[PDB]
């Protein structure tokens, strides 16, 4: 058994260093060369608000079992995660660190770390996935409070106490830190916007949401108050162990791919708990995507088993908006869900409509008689008002997934509508720019239709199609329909 | 492992 300061980092990282000529990003989608240059206990800046430094905690806060699942992690990053926990946490609050090695190619990545004080290693004999692995770690846990971390994190100053203090006060709170960013290229540790929290669109993939004006006003008035959130962000949360068990742990029929925070966030909120972000708790994390998952695309299928298991149990009739967004999922097998249905019945949970109204009212729900909804996409761009009002041109702009000027519907009256403005064919000559004008129910100039498997938008009663070829020249136009890239448009939801 | 995720940002202009 070795105390973490005596652990031989250079021998552990060892023969796994990147050779010259090898892709530094190959092991786990971040730059391993730079990860390997850091020490295991490298200093990081204290990104907490100044008020957080004036907080004191009882010595009798409940200890936690920290459960870290991993699969083919970069050794330097896995070791720095473990050391961060040990270095930054009051030792008495760390009952144990349980590493659950989810069938990594080399079992030494984990086994060598089991020499460290407090570190226990459980190795799965096949790839089970994060959710099943977390259940294994949780069943093995000795403490009364579970802490789940991912395998490429770095805990900051007094990260743990604020989380435990919330759960010790009310066992129904499931709580997370603010996630700071560890850059995937250069490994610098920095803070992100304080006005971002976890969310999702009807495709049910995680996204960052920008707080509304009310929420931002509220945050300004106390930047260290706990923040309620509709969806856990990241790999990271603390939960009373008995509450985790009572609520149904994780669904053990989930597989490797996607959905890790979806089912649990719905279940916690619907079945009477809550999700919080705790600003005085900071943990940095290496995010590995540069862009959102593309939809349409293959991800909708890759994530469908786990996503359907969430939607079919929890979402009631709202699952239909998910299938509107991800029609490729509609027929993907997802296994029997009777026991999870039984759990929901046993726990007396609220309907999804209640979740939408009380927990996530910012998720906008299509009108009952909308034909299509969401954003109107063309490649990675979206139909956009460019901030214009009546008589202004419309445009196209990089899809930002933030709603706003990119929020549209195709209404029962066949209009393409944003707030009370509608796309209007003010001039039928081919080439002419279209304009935003007030929606009027019987204006033939404002009628559009999806054509060709919902891949274009034609002006009803015409051979004119919406066309971005004029976007450099002033905005979108009507153009003679033809086989042009600039005439491809598709709503994210087809109802 | 976790499901790879985007770095925390949003649109850089306002609605
Ligand atoms: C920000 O403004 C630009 C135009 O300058 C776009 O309209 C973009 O869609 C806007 N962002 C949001 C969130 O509506």
């Amino acid at each position: 058994k070795v105390r973490w300061p005596d652990f031989n980092q250079e021998a552990y990282v060892g023969g796994t260093m990147v050779r010259s000529g090898q892709d530094p990003y190959a092991r786990n989608k971040f730059n391993q060369v730079e990860s390997d240059k850091l020490r295991m206990d490298r200093a990081i800046p204290d990104t907490r608000h100044d008020q957080c430094q004036r907080k004191q905690w009882r010595v009798d806060l409940p200890a936690t079992s920290v459960v870290i699942t991993f699969h083919n992690e970069a050794r330097s990053a896995l070791l720095r995660t473990v050391v961060s926990v040990l270095k930054k946490s009051p030792p008495h609050l760390i009952k144990e660190i349980i590493l659950v090695d989810d069938y990594s190619n080399d079992p030494e990545d984990g086994a060598l770390l089991g020499k460290i004080e407090k570190v226990r290693v459980l190795r799965n004999d096949r790839r089970e996935g994060l959710m099943r692995s977390r259940v294994r770690g949780a069943d093995a846990a000795q403490a009364k409070v579970l802490t789940f971390l991912d395998s490429h994190c770095e805990c900051n100053e007094h990260w743990l106490e604020p989380l435990l203090e919330r759960v010790a006060e009310d066992r129904t709170r499931v709580v997370s830190p603010i996630i700071d960013v560890i850059n995937m290229d250069n490994f610098q540790y920095v803070g992100a916007s304080a006005d971002l929290k976890g969310g999702f669109d009807w495709n049910l993939v995680f996204k960052w949401d920008y707080m509304t004006p009310e929420q931002r006003r509220s945050r300004q008035g106390n930047p260290v108050a706990p923040i309620k959130t509709p969806m856990i962000a990241g790999g990271l949360f603390v939960m009373d162990k008995f509450y985790f068990e009572e609520l149904g742990k994780y669904d053990m029929m989930m597989d490797v791919w996607g959905g890790e925070n979806l089912e649990i966030s719905f279940r916690v909120w619907q079945c009477g708990g809550s999700l919080e972000i705790i600003p005085c708790s900071r943990v940095g994390h290496v995010f590995r995507k540069q862009h959102p998952y593309t939809f349409p695309g293959g991800s909708g299928t890759v994530f469908a088993r786990n996503t359907r298991r969430a939607a079919e149990v929890w979402m009631d009739e709202y699952k239909n908006f998910y299938y509107a967004a991800v029609p490729s999922a509609r027929n993907v097998p997802y296994g029997n869900i009777q026991s999870r249905l039984e759990l929901r019945k046993k726990l007396s949970c609220k309907p999804f409509k209640w979740y939408l109204e009380n927990v996530y009212p910012e998720l906008r729900v299509p009108d009952h008689q909308d034909i299509a909804f969401g954003a109107l996409q063309q490649g990675t761009n979206c139909l956009d008002t460019l901030g214009h009002f009546a008589d202004g041109v419309v445009g196209v702009y990089e899809c930002h997934n933030a709603g706003g000027n990119q929020e549209w519907a195709l209404t029962k009256e066949k209009s393409v509508k944003h707030m009370d403005l509608c796309l209007t064919v003010v001039d039928r000559a081919p080439g002419s720019l279209i304009k935003l004008q007030g929606c009027r129910e019987d204006d033939s100039r404002q009628k559009w239709e999806q054509i060709e498997g919902n891949s274009k938008l034609r002006h009803v009663g015409s051979n004119l199609c919406l066309d971005s070829r004029t976007a450099k020249s002033g905005g979108l136009s009507v153009e003679v329909c033809g086989p042009a890239l600039s005439q491809q448009w598709k709503f994210t939801l087809n109802l | 492992g976790t499901t790879p995720s985007p770095v925390p940002t949003t649109s850089t202009c306002s609605a």
